[PDB]
DNA sequence: AATCACCCGCACAGATTTTTTAAA
DNA sequence: TTTAAAAAATCTGTGCGGGT
DNA sequence: GATTTTATGCCTGATTCTGTTT
DNA sequence: AAACAGAATCAGGCATAA
């Protein structure tokens, strides 16, 4: 059967869920650790698959399968370019991913495809997880209420002040330059 | 500050470190380089100026023994293409002017 | 990349709008090839309230929609009597990526052919969300 | 010629001009000097601030 | 993710489905709607959508 | 530093190498099972993930990521295609 | 003409013909016959045969 | 799979180095040696292959 | 490479660089890419291989470490 | 395995349109 | 009394990073 | 997320040369 | 003195790779 609907009302309501869905879930970090949901899952599955700083590498296909099939709904070349931003010193003033090949350079050279690398975690990257596993943050469900996500990171590092961060949303953005490390310490302690 | 007169009553302003620099045995730069001037137009005196104040005159003497005496304060502003200073006749030309 | 139908009645035929290639691979497979049609759209399209009109004229995604439709554009030759197909369906997805594509889509109807839209031509399709089994 | 030393870029002036002036026509028109707008948007229980 | 047998019988089927089949209903609201949603100027949209989703929801006495 | 070398010997080297490699290793069958190694990697990949017939289903790029990243060495869009044809009535 | 009941194509004979030749043609020069070479090899131990 | 530092110091730098120059001996096998692996008739290949690497192989004293 | 080609426009003596250097992979589809290369080079340019302007690289193959 | 076109906000250099002003 | 030149005032591309 | 060019062997349909005949 | 049979050559398609 057919059943009529006004214009305005459509509208409103479809626009209404894409923008808060936009600005609460994709494109602006939280004040407490500084992160995005795209990067918190991705170091969230980094760390269930056991990849420590002191272990071999593994290959980033395996890395980007587990996230996009059991985390993120999304794409996987957009989630592979999420994580090579993470590992070039020339991008973030203290780096969380280690890398293992061609990931790029100052002059504008592409990396290489997913086929070719290997990766694994960054010695300070396991500050930002510390104590994990004694109940000190909440977990929420996934999109299917198989898995449990984390909703905030348990960190020691002032992350936010240190890396910064940016990002475009609809009817607001965001642009934060990075940071000393000691300094924000000491303006800490004081 | 340099002002050119050319063959056709015509006056412009340039400044001297603006014009080419070279060695003795040089030969030089064409000056229609610098300025908009015709095929046959050609400079014919330079009255240097260091700065503009009061309102005193400058004396124009060409030749056929013809005088004119015009306010300085005209030529304070000047732009890409001159203005008219002196209607002159036949080949009669400025050869001094301070 | 239209994929027409057999029927030459514009009265008793429909045309869909399906948001992706895969999407509009398992409609052109599981459709009544009589008098259904389909029109894959690839990515997301132009906002024609904040271009101008040369812009949307120049776009590739606009004009092959233009063109499918029929009736032409411009306000001196649009003529909407000349529509190929009575019923225009827009399908998406169930989540917060298609609402943005319906409404882009809405625009475009509502801004540059008002008379289709007055007339009632446009209709919004319902997929299911889930599905139970116990045995 | 850039290499394991660090970055190295190199220009070579005319006879004709001064470094100073070629160096800031260089810094007006290229992106030898970029602005920075500062603007700190973040989360705090949910609501943008 | 559905296979097209599937997709027939859920959505194309005319004995079967369910649509929805839009008017105008006042043709001058319409009209601000679309200029303040999708034009160019940011601060009205701002303004509308903190005044609805963000405020409205907090306080639905 | 420099060693020079006759091009007979390095060109039969190289195309014995390969030619064996190619025959004994990626387009024949074995006779006892009727698979290919890819065909074999796969499937053994699949029974180790716990990925059996009575339970819920599993994305395909979580299943190509594991085979490409411990069994096969080699690009991930042709074992993709190989996963493909195993699954098609009308090829199997 | 295909369905979901199955596969159906419909080719339209005219009126100056008999169907017999035109099936025999089609039969002749499309791919409505192929052929299909048998050729049975495989490794035993390690080698082909 | 290598970090570009470690390409040159192991394979460009002129001061570790090591290569193979190329060189023709005879000149008359070489032509035929070419045009029985890259030539078109297929069955002087497959014998070659077969007593290369089955009979040379699989019996030694 | 800038020698032309042809038999009938192709000279020797202006070849643009003097070291011809081949470097693959240490598998199977570089050795196959490397004999395809010497097929072109060997039925094409004879005179380029005559004079030693022909190398091959051989980059390592492991990295041991222990501290 | 590289290449191609849109959404979303903000800052700025460069190209077009109006408006004024000194010369014939 | 025209009438070309400043000169201001508006427009128009473009790129940053997660998504289609 | 589509389209774009090679290797490797076997079989077929369409096109182009070559000696023969009316 | 062109037709006309017979032979030789050339593309394309099929499943794993670069
Ligand atoms: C075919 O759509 C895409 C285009 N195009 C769309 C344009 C209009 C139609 C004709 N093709 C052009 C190129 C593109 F340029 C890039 C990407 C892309 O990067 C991407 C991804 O996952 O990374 C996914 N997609 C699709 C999911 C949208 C892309
Ligand atoms: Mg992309
Ligand atoms: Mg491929």
């Amino acid at each position: 059967e057919i059943t009529p609907v006004n214009i305005e009302e459509e509208l409103k309501s479809s626009y209404l869920d894409y923008a808060m869905s936009v600005i609460v879930g994709r494109a602006l970090p939280d004040v407490r650790d500084g992160l995005k949901p795209v990067h918190r899952r991705v170091l969230y599955a980094m760390n269930v698959l056991g990849n420590d700083w002191n272990k071999a590498y593994k290959k980033s296909a395996r890395v980007v399968g587990d996230v996009i099939g059991k985390y993120h709904p999304h794409g996987d070349s957009a989630v592979y370019d999420t994580i090579v931003r993470m590992a070039q010193p020339f991008s973030l003033r203290y780096m969380l991913v280690d890398g293992q090949g061609n990931f790029g350079s100052i002059d504008g050279d592409s990396a290489a495809a997913m086929r070719y690398t290997e990766i694994r975690l960054a010695k300070i990257a396991h500050e930002l997880m510390a104590d994990l596993e004694k109940e000190t943050v909440d977990f929420v469900d996934n999109y299917d209420g198989t898995e449990k996500i984390p909703d905030v990171m348990p960190t020691k590092i002032p992350n936010l002040l240190v890396n910064g961060s940016s990002g475009i949303a609809v009817g607001m953005a965001t642009n934060i330059p990075p940071h000393n490390l000691t300094e924000v310490i000491n303006g800490c302690l004081a | 500050h340099i002002l050119c007169f050319s063959s056709r009553g015509r006056v412009y302003s340039m400044k001297v470190y603006q014009l080419p620099e070279a060695t003795r045995g040089a030969r030089g730069r064409p000056i229609v380089n610098l300025l908009p001037l015709e095929q046959d137009e050609r400079i014919t005196a330079i009255l240097p100026v260091t700065e503009f104040e009061e309102g005193v005159k400058v004396f124009m003497a060409t030749a056929n023994g013809t005088v004119k005496k015009t306010v300085l304060t005209e030529f304070n502003r000047l732009r890409t293409a001159g203005k008219v200073a002196i209607k002159l006749v036949d080949g009669d030309e400025l050869i001094g002017v301070d | 990349k239209l994929a027409d139908c057999q029927e030459r009645d514009p009265a008793l035929s429909e045309l869909y709008l399906v948001e992706g290639d895969s999407a509009g691979g398992s409609a052109k497979q599981g459709r009544n090839r009589k008098n259904q049609a389909i029109l894959p759209l690839k990515g997301k399209i132009l906002n024609v309230e904040k271009a101008r009109f040369d812009k949307m004229l120049s776009s590739q995604e606009v004009a092959t929609l233009i063109t499918a439709l029929g009736c032409g554009i411009g306000r001196d030759e649009y003529n909407p009597d000349k529509l190929r197909y009575h019923s225009i369906i827009i399908m998406t997805d169930a989540d917060v990526d298609g609402s943005h594509i319906r409404t882009l889509l809405l625009t475009f109807f509502y801004r540059q052919m008002p008379e289709i839209v007055e007339r009632g031509h446009v209709y919004i399709a319902q997929p299911p969300l889930y599905k139970v089994k116990k045995g | 010629e850039s290499d394991k030393d660090g970055m190295r870029i190199v220009i070579e002036v005319k006879r004709d001009a001064v470094g100073e002036v070629v160096l800031n026509n260089l810094y007006s028109q290229t992106q030898l000097q970029v602005s920075f707008g500062i603007n700190m948007v973040a989360l705090h229980h949910g609501q943008p601030k | 993710e559905m296979n097209p047998e599937q997709l027939w019988e859920t959505t194309m089927d005319p004995e079967s489905r369910r649509m929805l089949r839009v008017t105008v209903k006042d043709a001058i609201a319409a009209d601000q709607l679309f200029t303040t949603l999708m034009g160019d100027a940011v601060e009205p949209r701002r303004a509308f959508i903190e005044e609805n989703a963000l405020k409205a929801a907090n306080i639905d006495i």
